[PDB]
């Protein structure tokens, strides 16, 4: 391990990115549950998958910078923080409850962010 | 006094804001750094580059800085410390994320 | 809520870094998975026919605690140097490369504003 | 003792972690809250719901919390407080973002 100092800019919250090839359902920009088709239009087929980013998963409370606990670098004298997933929209070939197919804006995890709650004096 | 550069540290990459392949090179004068990626010279850019964060005397601590890497960047990386008195080569394997599936 | 503005103690979780989201309909280029710059087409093939406009959902840092470039809210200045930065994620887009080959590629876009740290000394 | 509802504060939304349409309601017994979006009743979900962050004596401070709103949520929001002694209604307009095109 190399000292946090010998490396560069640190994240207040640790994240993990990776491809998601098995998301079968999502929530669109209207709050409705939708089915995510396995294949998207052509540019032959082409499997539809996504690039998602979540907070580093972590059961033994305590350590700073872990999803579900405090964030790294926050002033505990005045704030209570928590690392949370942040979602955004990406357009996806989907099917609604009526089965109608079409591109729709669905939410996915694209980042892990820090949130605050004052406690100051 | 003087001596050829020696790579005293090269480890698997860890993820902070950007990913970092941590290295430590000892040598005087200051070693020229180059990386080899899967049998070829790695051309650095604004997404992949070398950063020396700590320079004591002849001890340099830095990272091969990576911005949003993916399976596309997995592979064997090789740091080359080339200097007036000779050279050194140390290698390390890197996995950032698996291929889709 | 006072009369014109509500105190933060009466609101929910605060952001460490203020962000702003919006639709982007004028993006003509972007950087793909190999670092290469590409052309982003103005339309995607619909559900299975007619031409549909291609746009994106992007999130940038709010321009000037909590603003872009400036320190993050809640960070302990006594021990840290912080900055709000745009975090990018990969999304699929119908594009054309340097040569002229059209097709779906993973381009990178801004999807969040995160906080980065550096120990004072 | 006995107070019919009164919405003494309702303003434009602020952008925090989530968006917040701030408000303050007074009344005793505690008023039941209800929202109306563009004339029609707003059916709350885990994405749009009423939260009371602070309750003092007969004063209640909260927000209509909104998770990742878009132009689809732009519109007129009506807050309606009601208890056994009466009711009050106040309205506000909210713009979260421009439309595509």
């Amino acid at each position: 391990t190399a000292p946090a100092s010998r490396r560069g800019e640190l994240a207040v919250c640790d994240a993990v990115s990776g491809w998601v090839t098995d998301r079968r359902t999502a929530v669109d920009l209207r709050g409705r549950e939708v089915e995510v088709l396995g294949e998207v239009p052509a540019a032959s087929p082409l499997r539809q998958y996504f690039f998602e980013t979540r907070c580093k998963a972590d059961a033994e409370e305590g350590g700073p910078g872990a999803g579900g606990g405090g964030c790294r670098g926050v002033d505990r004298r005045h704030w209570v923080s928590e690392c949370k997933a942040k979602q955004s929209y990406v357009r996806a070939l989907t099917a609604d409850a009526q089965g109608r197919v079409g591109w729709r804006w669905i939410r996915i995890d694209t980042a892990c962010v820090c949130t605050l709650l004052s406690r100051t004096g | 006094s003087h001596m050829a550069p020696t790579i005293t540290f090269l480890e698997s990459p860890t993820s902070d804001h950007h990913w970092c392949i941590p290295f430590t090179v000892k040598g005087n004068p200051k070693p020229a750094l180059q990386w080899f990626y899967n049998g070829a010279i790695l051309n650095e850019s604004k997404y992949i580059c070398t950063k020396i964060h700590v320079t004591n005397h002849t001890e340099y601590h830095g990272c091969l800085q990576l911005d949003n890497p993916t399976h596309m960047n997995n592979g064997d990386y090789t740091l080359i410390a080339k200097n007036e008195y000779g050279k050194d080569e140390k290698q390390i394997s890197a996995h950032f994320m698996g291929w889709p599936g």
